This record gives C-alpha cells, sequence and structure tokens, in this order.
RNA sequence: AGCUGUAAGUAAGCUAUGAUCCAGAGAUUUCCGAAUGGGGGAACCCAAUAUCUUUUAUAGGAUAUUACUUUUCAGUGAAUACAUAGCUGAUUAGAGGUAGACGCAGAGAACUGAAACAUCUUAGUACCUGCAGGAAGAGAAAGAAAAUUCGAUUCCCUGAGUAGCGGCGAGCGAAACGGGAAGAGCCCAAACCAACAAGCUUGCUUGUUGGGGUUGUAGGACUCCGAUAUGGUAGUCUGUUAGUAUAGUUGAAGGAUUUGGAAAAUUCCGCUAAAGAGGGUGAAAGCCCCGUAGACGAAAUGCUGACAACACCUAGGAGGAUCCUGAGUACGGCGGAACACGAGAAAUUCCGUCGGAAUCCGCGGGGACCAUCCCGCAAGGCUAAAUACUCCCUAGUGACCGAU
RNA sequence: GUAUGAGUAGCGAAAGACAGGUGAGAAUCCUGUCCACCGUAUGACUAAGGUUUCCUGGGGAAGGCUCGUCCGCCCAGGGUUAGUCGGGACCUAAGCCGAGGCCGAUAGGCGUAGGCGAUGGACAACAGGUUGAUAUUCCUGUACCAGUUGUUUGUUUGA
RNA sequence: CUUCUAGUGAGAAAACAACUGCCCGUACCGUAAACCGACACAGGUAGUCGAGGAGAGUAUCCUAAGGUGAGCGAGCGAACU
C-alpha cells in the first residue's frame, strides 16, 4: 500500500481539530485495493485506487 | 641522451633494458659492502631505464 | 620480476657466522615467497639451494628533533646451499 | 643578475667604497656577490679536516649586489648597463658610448 | 649561468653540444576506498576460466576476464499443449563524493511572547530526507480592470504600516494602478488524407508510420480559387579570419662635501619625467637594484566574436452545409490545508473520500447569491535575460588587527 | 607571573653488617662472606593486554619521592628462522549479513536460497646440543603425512 | 571418515631411488615498576604445575628446588596518638 500504478495517489499528513481548535498531526491515506491487471500480457497483482477503477 | 636510443630497434631496446637492470643489481650490492666510489651512477641508470620505457611506449602507438 | 626481488645482503655479526655453515642473509622484497626468492637466487648466481627461511621485521619508533616516526618494514631471507659459494666482498 | 661571476667591478657604498676587484662568486636569489679583497672578516676555528691547526683566519664576505657597478674592460670608467640588438647574442651594451661588455 | 628542496654537513656528480628554473601538451600512476571475482576487524586473505612462463615434474611467477539492477536482442525453456513465469549469453545506463553557500520538494519541534495559559505567537523557523543547476523556480491570460482600457514571466522603488485578519488580545500584514532593469516566443492532441498490417462484414472497426493543424477579432477541417515565394533560429563540436587567458622582452636621469661602523641625512652644483605608484639596499633615494608610464611578443592548448556552408521553421482571399477544439475532468456534499484573510457573509487555489456536466443556441471569471453588461477560452509540453550565492584562481582596496 | 602557611606535613607495609673494587665524588653501583624473609607462593609455564620495554657498548641535563659511577631513563648498533606448534588454503553454534521477495511519507524494517562467525569438532615429530640475545623453528640422530618423476586389457566390468 | 550403487569413463596395484611442500605469529613483561587503576600506587587479573617433616589436608609452623632484603637515612629513648 504505497502508491497506485496508474495515478500516483500516496499518503500524506493532516490535522485533527477538536472543538477547542487544538491541532495534532495525523495521517491521510488513499483507498487502495490489490487487483490483477493485464500490464503487457502477464497478469500482475498491483495496488490500484478505487477512483481509477470506477 | 635519447638521441641514441632513437638510433636502435625494439629488440636491442629490450636487450639494453636487461643489461641496465643487471647493472642496478650489481651497484646495489656494491653500496652495501663498502665499495662504489662513484655513487652518482645509481641515479643515471634509473633514468636511462626510464628513457627506454617511454620511447618504447611512444613507438608502439 | 626476478631482479627486483633481492635487494641487498645483510652484514652483521650474527650473519658472518652463518656464512661458515653456507648460509647467506638478504633483505628481500615484501610480497615475496619462499619459492620466489629461491628461484631468484638460483637464477642470479647459478648455485643450488636447499631451504630458504624467511622472517618479517617490525618498524622502530625513532625521535630525532621533536619529530617522531617509524623506520621501514623489512623482510629477511636466509639461503642455505648444497655445495657452492658466493663471494660478496 | 646584471653582474656575472667573472667580472671587474667597483664599489659604491660601505667602507670599501672606491675599491675594485674581480667577482668571485654570484649568489642569485639572495642577490649578493663575493668580490676579491673587499669584505674581509676574521673567524675563529677549531681543528677540523681542513687545516688541522685552526687559527684565526680571514676571507671575504658577500656584499649586496646593488652596492656595485660594472667597468667597461676597454676604457675603465664605471657605467650603467643597457641591452641592445647585436647579431642575436644580446650582450650588455654599455651606456657611456655604446660598447660591448 | 650556474645547479643537485627545507638544510646545515660532507661525499659523489651535472652544465655554454645550453643545466637548474618557467608556461602549453603528453607518458607512467603500487594498495585501500562507490570498490564491483568471493570474503573481511579499510589498506589484508582466498579463487575460477583461458594465454604465457620456471622446473625432468609437481609445487612457483605474469597478463586478461568474472558483482548487482535496467533496457535491447538471440538460445534454452515450462507446473500445463500452444506459451508465459525462469535460466544462460550479448548490449545500455546507474551507483559515490561534495562548497558547513545559493534553489525546489517531503516530513516537521521547543524554550520563548501573550507580564499565568489552552485559540494564537516563536514558525512552516531549526533539525532530518529526496532531487538538482550553474543558477533554480515562474513564464506566453479560462489574466489585470471599469472608461477612454492593457497585453507572457522575474526583479527593484513606491502604494503603506494603508485596506484587512485577530481569546478584535499579544500581534500578523497585502495587491493592483504609477516609475524603472531586462525584454521573445514557440510546439503537440483532435477532426481529415494517404501507405501498410489485423478484424479479410469483401461495412470499414483496431492499429503503425508520414502529411495536415494549433485559436477568442473565435480558430481549424471541408469546398473555391491564388501562390509554389518570402521573413527568421533559442541549431552544429563544420571552415575563414579577429581578439583573449595561460610564459616573457625592452624601458629616462648624480657627483663631491660634513657627521657616523655604515648614508638614502646635511651643504653645494647638476640632470630626468607620457615614468614623483610600491618594495629592497649597513639610517630617510625621482636619478643605486627590482620595478613603474610607454612600446613589443606565443610553437601549443583552451575561450569569445564576426562571416560562410550545412541543417531546420514560416504564405493570401471566400464560403458558412456538416465535423473538431484535452472526462471520471470542471463541479458539488463531508474532512483538512494554502491564500495578509484564525469559518467567517467566504469568492479564488490544493490534497483525501464519495457523487458527478455541457459542446459555440457553448464554457469560466469580475470576493456569498441572482439578472444584465464587460474581460477571457481550463482539464497537454518547452523557453534566454534582467535576480541569489562563493569551496576556488588571478589583480587589487581599507580614518580594518598587530602576537592575551 | 610570584608570595604567605615553611624549610613546616609527607618521603607509600618488611633485616642487614663488614671487607675489598671502581670512581672527581659511594649507606644507596660491583664482587665476597655470614645473617634474615616467601615457599598451594614472593617459585616454574602460559592466554589476554602492552608494543621494543629484550641483548651488547657508552652517558648522567631532565625522569627515579634521598643518593647515584646505576636503571624499565638517554645516545649508537643489533636481535624474532616451522610440511608436522597456534591461525588460513577444513566444519559448523549463538548472533550477524542476505540475490530474488514481503512491508513502509522519505530515510528504511524484516526475511528465503546462500554465506560469515570459536569459546566447540577434525587434523602428520620426537629426545638431546648450541647464542650475548630464537628454537618441537637452527644443528645432530632417528621418524611421519600429502604429492611428483623415473626403474624395477571388452570403462562392459570379472581390472 | 566408512560403505552402496548411479556413473563422463586406455590401465591403475607396488617395489625402490630421488625430488616438491605456500601465507600470518614467534623478542620481552605477564599474582606485575612493562596489563586495568592520572603515579616505579598496601586494590583487581582466565588456565596448568605446585616438593619434605608432623598431619585427613592445597590447614598450621619450620624448610628443599627456586626467588628476595622491598629507592631516604643517622641519633635520642619526653608529653600525646
Amino acid at each position: 500500500a504505497k502508491v497506485c500504478y496508474f495515478t500516483g495517489r500516496k499518503t500524506s499528513s493532516g490535522n485533527n481539530r477538536s472543538h477547542a481548535m487544538n491541532s495534532t498531526k495525523r495521517t491521510v491515506k488513499p483507498n487502495l485495493q490489490k487487483v490483477r491487471v493485464l500490464i503487457d500480457g502477464k497478469p500482475k497483482k498491483v495496488w490500484v485506487s478505487a477512483r481509477a477503477l470506477k | 641522451k635519447v638521441k641514441e636510443i632513437r638510433e636502435l630497434t625494439t629488440a636491442e631496446m629490450l636487450d639494453k633494458e636487461k643489461q641496465l637492470k643487471e647493472e642496478l643489481f650489481n651497484l646495489r650490492f656494491q653500496l652495501a659492502t663498502g665499495q662504489l666510489e662513484n655513487t652518482a651512477r645509481i641515479k643515471e641508470v634509473r633514468q636511462s631505464i626510464a628513457r627506454i620505457k617511454t620511447v618504447l611506449r611512444e613507438q608502439a602507438n | 620480476e626476478l631482479l627486483d626481488v633481492i635487494k641487498r645482503p645483510v652484514i652483521t655479526e650474527k650473519s658472518m657466522l652463518a656464512m661458515d655453515e653456507k648460509k647467506y642473509t638478504f633483505e628481500v622484497d615484501t610480497r615475496a615467497n619462499k619459492t620466489l626468492v629461491k628461484q631468484a637466487v638460483e637464477s642470479a648466481f647459478d648455485v643450488k639451494v636447499a631451504n630458504v627461511n624467511i622472517l618479517n621485521v617490525r618498524p622502530k619508533f625513532k625521535r630525532m628533533g621533536k619529530y617522531a616516526g617509524y623506520t621501514k618494514k623489512r623482510r629477511k631471507a636466509i639461503v642455505t646451499l648444497t655445495e657452492d659459494s658466493k663471494e660478496i666482498q | 643578475m646584471f653582474v656575472k661571476k667573472g667580472d671587474k667591478v667597483k664599489v659604491i657604498t660601505g667602507k670599501d667604497k672606491n675599491k675594485e676587484g674581480v667577482v668571485l662568486a654570484a649568489f642569485p636569489k639572495q642577490d649578493k656577490v663575493i668580490v676579491e679583497g673587499v669584505n674581509v672578516v676574521k673567524k675563529h676555528q677549531k681543528p677540523n679536516q681542513a687545516a688541522p691547526q685552526g687559527g684565526i683566519l680571514e676571507v671575504e664576505a658577500p656584499i649586496h649586489v646593488s652596492n656595485v657597478m660594472v667597468i667597461d674592460p676597454s676604457n675603465g670608467e664605471a657605467t650603467k648597463v643597457a641591452f641592445k640588438e647585436v647579431d642575436g647574442k644580446k650582450v650588455r651594451v654599455s651606456k657611456k658610448t655604446g660598447e660591448v661588455l
């Protein structure tokens, strides 16, 4: 779960914000699933985003 | 004195190289046992060997 | 290279006694074999050799003028003959 | 150095002013010169390989080269020196009437 | 005309048949180290395969080749037949260091200030990691504005401590107009037309090469006629010279006297200057030495111009029947961030997640939102200069230090 | 940089005495004689560690808690020898590294095949002599291990 | 190391003679004045050998082989520690 093969969606950072405006660090991730695709003949199991399969 | 080393062939080159290396062996044995009045001849032989080797490199491209 | 291998003879009081049993001491090259020295000696004098022995010598701290540092390393080989002789002086 | 090892020379400054002599040795890169009979000094030696009886001995000391002047061999007066174009061994062509030194 | 460094001291030598020394181009260059035949406690140890050597022979010596990944091509090849994993060989590039500087990204504090402290500040600073280049980054309007407009980007002055933001507290803090340095613009996708291969629907659907075509005053395709010339380049290790960096050459004019160990000082009487900058000399020198102002010079190698070739690129007028103009995109809900702008009445620009257009009778913006008017045409690529920095080399400078 | 405390505290367990040498100079260095101390150690051998301190000839400015003619100090020369001993050209433990691989903002974390790694496994020589300083290493005598050269039948396989 | 086959696969068994056999260490200290403790420091340092009388003994006292007299002294013979 590191990138996607066709787009580039990867992980980044964000903030939590809790009702008094305190801020801590945080991780944001893309929605990656392992799929078999035909990239030059032989199938491969790669991580692909659900937005590029849509 | 390369003007003479350029008056020879690549066989007599290797021959004089053998001769001068042997001279160095004998000089080195003189200097240790208390002989060799003329110590400036050790440098001269080193430099004649150097000259033969450069000239042989130059001619074989 | 058979003519850069032997450097020179050793002439000390422990080495004069060896010349009376047919043994000769030379400072030889570092990176030389027992066998390579044997070949070189048989080539440069036309003798027949029994038994090279070989040693390494450590450098010595010296200190001349408020500047200190070591002498060279050394290799010493002692060559025994069957029957023949070399005349060094 | 404008003055050579075999050369007659006169003295401008320093207690031997007006003396002449043949140059004895040149020391370029320290710009000094030994002149015959000019800067006599008195040493004190103890016996060593030369003169196993080391007395009080006297030899010349090197003076600075700008305390000196060349003399035209042919005429005998001290001259500033210039360089001119002879058949191409450029020599010091004297001032004071253009003669070769 | 002397010389064999510091470096004395002695011993042997070299040079007028041109030493030593100086500048351009070459040759040699052990071992460790990315270290790369295998290993390892860096500078060590142990091999395999060919050719060559020592020996009667084995033992011994030398030289080449042998990591890993990628990216191109053959051979062999299979659980599983056809063949794809794999394996062997040939080919192509990387890999590490730094200038303790300058740039663009990823991730990202705290002491501190608020006279306590949570929002806020310190501050997207310090530190760490990636990628660079000689500069980077941005760059050719889905722009700035408001009548009467102007035309790519960057940098400086000013606007201005203003308009704003803010436990509206501490504090943070624009832009456009106006004046300047430097100035420059270009190429694709798509429609369409051919050559080839497959689907031989023998419909013309899939594709590969070449042509065409690059825009908002809408432009192109397409049909109609003209022309088949003319303006340029941000291009090459191609020629012709011109200069230039890296050694050098020449270069004016003073003697006596007094005091001293020694004068450049003192006193007399002269000369020189396109040269009275500076350093040395037994004390303070235009005229003693090295220099200076001025005039001259390069076998060789490297730089920068100019003009030549060679390579590329570039045409009008008309029509408006039809076709083209960048899709999981613009945009919307939810959560975060960036804009001077802390969710606020919040436009504009990003990231994650889910939903999701239109096609010139169109689409976006003018700070919620609507109508009308005005300015533009996103979802493709590149680009000199004007600006930042100095490990280093040359030449200099200082009402900068002078051995705590 | 120099005083005061001050010529003061201290001089780090323990038995010496005399004769004679050397020397400018001797409680302290050399030679002798008697006395005294340790002796499951204060004797002999070795693995770490140190790295020339080892031997011979000179020296006496500093170091040595006094002295010094002396020294583990200073100057000049010299010493360490292996088919068989210990390590490599043999084996593997813990642990470590790891082609491909699997994971993860970056950097990187782990791990398969295969390797490195003794403190363990395997593995052929002994007794005596000799130097101022090395000895299962040099020499003498008598051995052993692995190879090489020469003189002493169908690769089917019963060679 | 020892067997058994599978196996590319002239014909090697064992007599004598004479030859070949590489790299690293190797001095010296090592219950210490040479190592760890800033010192020529009453501390610490793995293993083997470790004799006699009397004794169970490696205890204890005196000794053998071997080692040592310990790097400030000469007097006096008060208080006090």
